[PDB]
């Protein structure tokens, strides 16, 4: 009762600085995201590609059995 | 008609690669014994064996006596695995009748369908093992009353070149197709590794060969031609640095004949090194692609990553770009950025940072996220985003009201 | 320039063993 009253009496104040629209449209005026994780993929179609980087390659272990 | 450079510079500086090597056959490696894992014992083993079969073949008693050795561990190795095969089978003839095993349906998510109207397609008998597997590939959008999965993708994996388990050029194989009335997506990719020499016959000495094609009608009526060939060697520099360069050439086949068309040339290097406290690994590349019409178009590429002592837990990561359209003496066209992680945990959770930093147009993007698998503590930051609703309520209250 | 002549550099070294 006192927590959820304490914090909506901060947040409030905190809120209310001045100005709050410019930071809108310098947030809205980069247009372009945010830059996305790249991966390997066809240039047609875009599905993914087997990748071969050196950190995740060097844990893997194969082996080989007889064939039924 | 060829895709932009700058995705031939992402394709060719992407960190530093390791290639595909050899696997062992458990039961004749360690002859009877058990063993355990190391990659310089297997590849040590694999050209050891055909040494010694080289040796025995010209004469040589000594080698006659490994070589004979380890034919006797094949043969024990191979008759006790067909032995467990003819107890697995027996097994599976007890447990279950004439009837076979029954794999599970597929998962969609969510609908508004009665999710098992059409999951008795997907539930279909093993067949166990024949070489390849089998992925169903789906689509964004399927159709609105039937399921999304539309192609397949085949996947194989091979060592062919070996004499009784000491293995010769690995060997792998992937093919998407879609095929229907309309349509026909057909994409492929294959990977040949050749080993040349591995310690301490030689320093560690691999090269590979990759090669892909695309074809996805009537949307495109060209094929697309990848090949690159990329060679690696443990050492140049000093003791145990893993150095590589590699060459790339693609090609837009008009009509599917791969003599006609534009064309893309690209060369690439890695490397790693310690300095100071500084441990960096770097790649770089270059592109030289011909336009449809235009003429040569160039494009540098370059990665780096500087790991730390000091401070284990700060990640940063540095890329580069520069582009070289036509008008070269004034078209130098930059590119720059930077990335940084780190790592927290207090109040009970888990706390994870990222500092990204584009510099053409002068951004910071921060990126914090948190996990307290243990209360609702971290819940208190909740009440900033519900006020300002409720500021947008009684804002629209009052004008919904005039 | 850099990824020409250094992307030879490398790959005339790698000549130079095998
Ligand atoms: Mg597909």
């Amino acid at each position: 009762a006192v927590k959820v009253a304490l914090g909506v009496a901060f947040a409030f104040w905190w809120t209310s600085g001045p100005g709050a629209d410019e930071e809108m449209d310098a947030k809205a005026q980069q247009e372009p995201d945010r830059r996305s994780q790249y991966t390997r993929h066809y240039a047609f179609k875009g599905r993914g590609r087997k990748e071969f980087l050196r950190s995740d390659m060097k844990n893997d272990a194969n082996e080989l059995v007889p064939t039924r | 008609r060829l895709p932009p450079m700058t995705f031939f510079v992402e394709q060719m500086s992407e960190g530093v690669l390791k290639p595909e090597g050899w696997a062992t056959m458990e039961t004749v490696a360690g002859l009877g014994e058990e063993v355990t894992e190391d990659e310089g014992a297997e590849s040590f083993n694999h050209v050891y064996y055909r040494q010694m079969y080289e040796l025995a073949v010209a004469g040589d008693p000594w080698a006659q006596r490994e070589y004979a050795a380890m034919l006797r561990a094949y043969d024990k190795g191979c008759e006790s695995y067909r032995a467990s095969y003819e107890e697995a089978d027996v097994d599976a003839n007890v447990e279950y009748g004439v009837e076979s095993y029954v794999v599970d349906p597929i998962d969609f998510g969510p609908s508004f369908d009665p999710e098992d109207m059409y999951s008795h397609r997907h539930a279909y008998a093993e067949a166990a093992d024949a070489g390849v597997t089998v992925i169903p590939s789906q689509d964004y959008y399927g159709p609105e009353h039937d399921d999304p999965l539309n192609g397949i993708v085949f996947q194989y994996e091979a060592q062919p070149f070996s004499r009784h388990g000491w293995g010769g050029v690995p060997f792998d194989l992937t093919v998407c197709c879609e095929k229907d009335k309309t349509s026909l997506c057909l994409q492929g990719e294959t990977h040949v590794s050749l080993v040349h020499s591995v310690p301490p016959f030689g320093p560690r000495h691999i090269t590979q060969v990759t090669g892909s094609w695309e074809v996805l009608r009537p949307n495109i009526k060209d094929v697309m031609y990848q090949l690159e060939v990329d060679t690696f060697k443990d050492g140049l520099l000093g003791k145990s640095d893993h150095a590589g360069c590699g060459l790339m050439l693609a090609r837009l086949g008009e009509g599917g004949d791969p003599r006609k068309g534009p064309t893309a040339v690209g060369v690439r290097l890695q490397d790693t090194l310690r300095v100071g406290p500084f441990k960096l690994e770097a790649c770089a590349s270059k592109v030289a692609v011909q336009g449809p019409t235009g003429g040569k178009e160039e494009g540098w590429g370059a990665r780096a990553f500087v790991g730390y002592d000091w401070l284990p837990g700060l990640g940063m990561a540095f890329d580069f770009i520069q582009e070289r359209t036509p008008e070269e003496g004034g078209k130098r066209l930059r590119g720059y950025g930077a990335n940084f992680t780190y790592d927290w945990e207090a109040l009970g959770a888990a706390f994870g940072m990222e500092v990204d930093y584009v510099a053409a147009s002068e951004s910071v993007f921060v990126s914090v996220n948190a996990f307290s698998g243990n209360d609702y503590r971290l819940g208190w930051l909740l009440l900033l985003p519900a006020v300002n609703y409720f500021k947008e309520t009684v804002s629209s209250l009052w004008a919904r009201l005039r | 320039k850099f990824i020409f002549w250094a992307a030879m550099v490398y790959a005339t070294l790698y000549g130079n063993y095998e």
